[PDB]
């Protein structure tokens, strides 16, 4: 569709859809609009998300931020936040197209070993992404205490778990 | 594959329908699809942008409230 | 006085003293790097400072987003949100420059007159800025519980004491 | 006066002493206040900007959330 096209064009210029475009836009994924409120949920809250993430690395982990530590100086710390916000980013469009395509190609091919080469440890990945899933699903399902959402009543349970296995993919891939 | 040129989607979601209306992009707010909007671009997610460092503000607080839990 | 002229100039168009200069700059002022730390503590935290103080005024009186409450609808909730960081700023500026006047000239001059036409109310004016003015002091004194600022230690309770008083210019005026 | 122009001296404070430097913008960069810089602009306190609805945003929040307290 035309965001496909925006993904792949030369200069990524942005594309929109109102009106009976989205309307059309929401037929072709399942709980439409459920899914744009889970969609909105992620990229509104995502400084949140990727700081609490990230934090949530170092505080199991000090060492990182001492001297010989991985995110011991703002310029590295600043790249990690980086690119916990790119992967976000990338499993909130996997979430609003309905499928991972463009995750493992753009994102995730390629990624274990430029971490391997750079020495960017797995296992702090793997938490960071781990608490990102959980606060990601937290946010969809109605369990974030600092920040309740304006939506309807009802049952986000599904678009969770689904947004869910796209982290998943994340996860197995940088393993 | 993966670019090493940092370009991710940034997909934002409109709801304006409390009435406050932003600029005109798009067809379409009227109706039933009033207040309703979705943008998606490919671009670059940078260290900051029009002057305001915001993922190193982001990172000077880990360093010093890594130990807080914003969650509750 | 670089900056000064920002304030006169036909665009505002930005100023910076880095170096030399900021370091001519911070003789001007008592406890320059004290200063700089202290007003760094209420610019880099603009939003949840601003937010805070609006949603406590709410909190603590709810009438004000009923139906026609003062700030019922979105467009008029972001209007105070909007005056209470344009406030703020003119209170940072202050503490920059060490002095109230173009808070007092070009912020305060007047504004109760336009509040009174607008239908304002003062009484939630006045809670949301006791509330800014307590929040700013946390942050400066790093008595902030969520979210504390690095800085060399010491005692800034006079730069804190000079912020109250500039928001005190604020309250007076807005009685 | 105030002259309801929504405008306010907008202040921004940089420490880059850690190494990682913005964009230049002054030329005074050698000797102790190295890495340091404020910068001063005067310019209107926009609903938002760059596509970004920033204070829309915190609006959302308060109806939703002013019963939560950020500061603890
Ligand atoms: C911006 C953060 C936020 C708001 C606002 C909100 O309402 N909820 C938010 C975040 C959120 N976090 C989680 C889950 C976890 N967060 C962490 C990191 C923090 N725990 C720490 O020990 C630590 C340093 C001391 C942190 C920083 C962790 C570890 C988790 C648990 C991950 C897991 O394996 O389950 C959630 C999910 C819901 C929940 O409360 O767990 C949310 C919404
Ligand atoms: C972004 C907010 C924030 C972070 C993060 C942090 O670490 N501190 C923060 C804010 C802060 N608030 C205060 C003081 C007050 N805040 C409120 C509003 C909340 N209280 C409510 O009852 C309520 C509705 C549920 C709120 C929203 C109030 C009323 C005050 C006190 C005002 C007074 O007259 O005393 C501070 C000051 C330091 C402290 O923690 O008490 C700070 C830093
Ligand atoms: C889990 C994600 C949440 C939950 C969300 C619900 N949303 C429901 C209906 C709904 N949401 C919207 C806004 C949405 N659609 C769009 O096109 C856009 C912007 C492009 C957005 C932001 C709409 C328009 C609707 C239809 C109802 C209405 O007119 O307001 C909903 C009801 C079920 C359904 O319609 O499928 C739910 C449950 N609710 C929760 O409790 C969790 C936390
Ligand atoms: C390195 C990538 C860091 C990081 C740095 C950023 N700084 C940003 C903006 C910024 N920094 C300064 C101060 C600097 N410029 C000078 O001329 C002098 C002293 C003479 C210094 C100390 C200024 C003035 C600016 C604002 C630029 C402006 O007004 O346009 C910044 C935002 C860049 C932008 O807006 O294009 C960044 C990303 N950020 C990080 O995450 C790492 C740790
Ligand atoms: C209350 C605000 C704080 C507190 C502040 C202290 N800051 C001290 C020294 C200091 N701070 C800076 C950075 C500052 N100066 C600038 O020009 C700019 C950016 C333009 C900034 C952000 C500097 C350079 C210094 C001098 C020493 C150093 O390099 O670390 C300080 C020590 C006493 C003094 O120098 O007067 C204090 C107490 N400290 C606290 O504990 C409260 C919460
Ligand atoms: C009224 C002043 C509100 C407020 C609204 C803002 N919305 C902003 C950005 C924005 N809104 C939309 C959706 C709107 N445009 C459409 O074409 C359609 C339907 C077809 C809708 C529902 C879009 C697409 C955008 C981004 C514009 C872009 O990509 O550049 C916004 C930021 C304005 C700006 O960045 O220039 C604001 C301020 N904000 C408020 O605080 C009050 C409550
Ligand atoms: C945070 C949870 C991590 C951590 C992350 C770091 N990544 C660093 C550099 C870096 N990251 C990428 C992948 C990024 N670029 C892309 O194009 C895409 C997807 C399209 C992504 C996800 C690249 C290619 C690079 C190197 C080039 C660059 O800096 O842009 C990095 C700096 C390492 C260094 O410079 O020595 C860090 C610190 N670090 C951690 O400790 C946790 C686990
Ligand atoms: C928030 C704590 C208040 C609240 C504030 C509202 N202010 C509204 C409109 C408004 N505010 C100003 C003053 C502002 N403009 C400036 O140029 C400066 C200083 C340089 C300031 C501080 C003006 C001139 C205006 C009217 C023009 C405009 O909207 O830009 C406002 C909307 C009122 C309405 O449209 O009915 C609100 C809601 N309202 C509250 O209930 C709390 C107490």
């Amino acid at each position: 569709d035309a965001f496909s096209k925006v993904i792949t064009s030369a200069d990524g210029k942005a594309a929109y859809v109102g009106g009976a475009d989205l309307q059309a836009l929401k037929k072709f994924v399942s709980e439409g609009n459920k899914r744009m409120d889970s969609v909105n949920a992620i990229v509104s809250n995502a400084s949140c998300i990727v700081s609490d993430s990230v934090s949530g690395m170092v505080c199991e982990n000090p060492s990182l931020i001492a001297p010989n530590g991985g995110v011991y100086t703002n310029r590295k710390m600043a790249a990690c936040l980086r690119d916990a916000e790119i992967i976000l980013r990338y499993v909130s469009y996997s979430l609003l197209s309905g499928d991972s395509s463009v995750l493992e190609d753009r994102c995730l091919n390629g990624l274990k070993e430029t971490y391997a080469s750079l020495g960017v440890p797995a296992a702090g990945n793997a938490r960071t992404i781990s608490i990102m899933k959980a606060t990601v699903i937290g946010f969809i399902t109605n369990n974030s205490q600092q920040k309740k959402l304006s939506t309807p009543a009802g049952d986000c349970s599904a678009l969770a778990s689904e947004v869910g296995g796209y982290f998943d993919k994340v996860s197995s891939a940088l393993a | 594959a993966m670019r090493k040129d940092a370009k991710a989607p940034y997909v934002t979601v409109f709801d304006e329908r409390d009435g406050c209306g932003g600029p005109t992009k798009a067809g379409g707010n009227s109706g039933d699809n009033k207040g309703l909007c979705v943008k998606v671009a490919m671009k670059k997610v940078a260290y900051g942008e029009g002057g305001v460092d915001r993922i190193g503000e982001m990172a000077r607080d880990v360093f010093v409230n890594y130990d807080k839990q914003r969650g509750k």
